[PDB]
């Protein structure tokens, strides 16, 4: 029913992708998607559907499409798997057990990584709770280190919270770049407001 | 080459006090902080202290908290403990630590270590000793030849043969404090059986807390 | 504050083993944790970092795991050039302490020593003591004992002895015991011996002078 196209583009091929702990969330509505744009385009190297269809999607509607964006190392690219340890889904970025959605995944090597090393790219190393499904860590407290107290992050037991990539071109592929694109979608007792071509 | 050299190491009465001066090179002394991680004779690590960037921040274990202090020197590249009221608990080995970047500790880069003896005894050096080659280890295909360093203190010695050519074929034997609080020990060589007359094999030994280096030449008694 | 436990206490391992030692933590320290190989008399080598990567120029065969309160060394197969003793130590929390330490031995095969003896120097002995040199090379294990006797009677006290930590091309060792009198109760005998029993010796075996 709904007319007016999706623009996915302002995620995907976006100038800059977001840091980690500050994933970029872009809501989507009252518009109509053509998923196939995704599934057959080679650029992506990682690519994984949870609980959704790669094609029927497309003929499914919704309430909202929610596509998130941020950019992690290599070795860490599986840590968006649903249910998932580690630094990156402990600490600054978790999908639950009970996702249903998609996760997007290529070399950004070639855009987010230059000589000297692209060290403005960060992800949260510290942190005294676990971080909750689409929880966003923007905090930078000290991270008191379960001794002594602190204000300001003055010496030892008290830690900046983030880290920096190091992003130098010759770097592996571990310790590479990777922009990321959780999509995801969710559906109420309301009415549909996301389409796909095919979803008469 | 991040060498770190340091000294100090050497004799001290408890209730008395000395410190330790860790001597930089081959790096940035100022890229970070150090540490002093002290090892009881053939014991654990233990961990001392630690020392900021930029000479601000320190923290020490409990049990140095009150009677040992840490400082560093900037300008000349060097790093210091200075230890005051020292117990018997205290008497190690120490070594100078960087805290290599880890992005958070990893020492990679230590000190050869500084012995720090807490003994109430006269500095004394050594009184070292020749060890002729057995006149039957010459029958046979190789032959036995060592030197002998006694009645010396503190720990340790420096042992090298002929003047610090010799580090095959031989290797030295641990210390053993006697009875009298002396130390002793002796080092030994595989050579050539007949190659005694031509060569002439000395100790190039010398002990550092008692300003002492001796060289003894090691004849071949046979009759 | 926060101590390592880290086990086993000893290792009497052999060549190619793959044996294992492990850290246990006072509290979670997720991946802070370093080992370090100390080939002994000399300072600590470096070994890991996150318990889960190299340094380079260490070689492969070593790793280890654990994301927690409990962490691994993994070493696939063990040449005589890994004979140290091996520590635990934690990045996380300052202080930095360690743990108690863990030695390492080797060897498949026993190995029989080769014993030579050295009678005082005239030096020593116008120096007016007097001491005696019992040294035995090349033998495993590092378990043997010398006994001295002084005009075929036996000592007790009169000697102490050091042993060599382990060679690292054959993984041998190598013990000397110093049997010491005085240039008077020296002169008192003629006849000096060590005699030594091993594993690898068949039967016991003395070395002898007389001054």
């Amino acid at each position: 029913n709904i007319t007016n196209l999706c623009p996915f583009g302002e995620v995907f091929n976006a100038t800059r992708f977001a840091s980690v702990y500050a994933w970029n969330r872009k809501r989507i509505s009252n518009c109509v998607a053509d998923y196939s744009v995704l599934y057959n385009s080679a650029s992506f190297s990682t690519f994984k559907c949870y609980g959704v269809s790669p094609t029927k999607l497309n003929d499914l509607c919704f309430t909202n499409v929610y596509a998130d964006s941020f950019v992690i190392r290599g070795d860490e690219v599986r840590q968006i798997a649903p249910g998932q340890t580690g630094k990156i889904a402990d600490y600054n970025y978790k999908l639950p057990d009970d996702f249903t959605g998609c996760v997007i995944a290529w070399n950004s090597n070639n855009l987010d990584s230059k000589v000297g090393g692209n060290y403005n790219y960060l992800y949260r190393l510290f942190r005294k709770s676990n971080l909750k499904p689409f929880e966003r860590d923007i905090s930078t407290e000290i991270y008191q280190a379960g001794s002594t107290p602190c204000n300001g992050v003055e010496g030892f037991n008290c830690y900046f919270p983030l880290q920096s990539y190091g992003f130098q071109p010759t770097n592996g592929v571990g310790y590479q770049p990777y922009r990321v694109v959780v999509l995801s979608f969710e559906l109420l007792h309301a009415p549909a407001t996301v389409c796909g071509p095919g979803s008469h | 080459e991040v060498q770190l050299v340091e000294s100090g190491g050497g004799v001290v009465q408890p209730g008395r006090s000395l410190r330790l001066s860790c001597a930089a090179s081959g790096f940035t002394f100022s890229s970070y902080g150090m540490h002093w991680v002290r090892q009881a004779p053939g014991k654990g690590l233990e961990w001392v202290a630690v020392i900021s960037y930029d000479g601000s921040n320190k923290y020490y274990a409990d049990s140095v908290k009150g009677r040992f202090t840490i400082s560093r020197d900037n300008s000349k590249n060097t790093l210091s403990l200075q230890m005051n009221s020292l117990r018997p608990e205290d008497t190690a080995v120490y070594y100078c630590a960087k805290d290599s970047p880890y992005y958070p500790g990893y020492f990679q880069d230590w000190g050869q270590g500084s012995l720090v003896t807490v003994s109430s005894a006269s500095t004394k050096g050594p009184s070292v000793f020749p060890l002729a080659p057995s006149s039957k280890s010459t029958s046979g295909g190789t032959a036995a030849l060592g030197c002998l360093v006694k009645d010396y203190f503190p720990e340790p010695v420096t042992v090298s043969w002929n003047s610090g050519a010799l580090t095959s074929g031989v290797h030295t034997f641990p210390a053993v404090l006697q009875s009298s609080g002396l130390y002793s020990l002796s080092s030994v060589v595989t050579v050539p059986s007949s190659s005694l007359g031509t060569q002439t094999y000395i100790c190039n030994v010398n002990h550092k807390p008692s300003n002492t280096k001796v060289d003894k030449k090691v004849e071949p008694k046979s009759c | 504050d926060i101590q390592m436990t880290q086990s086993p206490s000893s290792l009497s391992a052999s060549i190619g083993d793959r044996v294992t030692i492990t850290c246990r933590a006072s509290q979670t320290i997720s991946d802070y944790l370093n080992w370090y190989q100390q080939k002994p008399g000399k300072a600590p080598n470096l070994l890991i970092y996150a318990a889960s990567t190299l340094q380079s120029g260490v070689p492969s065969r070593f790793s280890g795991s654990g994301s927690g309160t409990d962490f691994t060394l993994t070493i696939s197969s063990l040449q005589p050039e890994d004979f140290a003793t091996y520590y635990c130590q934690q990045s996380y929390i300052t202080p930095r302490t360690f743990g108690q330490g863990t030695k390492v031995e080797i060897k498949r095969t026993v190995a029989a020593p080769s014993v030579f003896i050295f009678p005082p120097s005239d030096e020593q002995l116008k120096s007016g003591t007097a001491s005696v040199v019992c040294l035995l090379n090349n033998f495993y294990p590092r378990e043997a004992k010398v006994q001295w006797k002084v005009d075929n009677a036996l000592q007790s006290g009169n000697s102490q002895e050091s042993v060599t930590e382990q060679d690292s091309k054959d993984s041998t060792y190598s013990l000397s015991s110093t049997l010491t009198l005085s240039k008077a109760d020296y002169e008192k005998h003629k006849v000096y011996a060590c005699e030594v029993t091993h594993q690898g010796l068949s039967s016991p075996v003395t070395k002898s002078f007389n001054r």
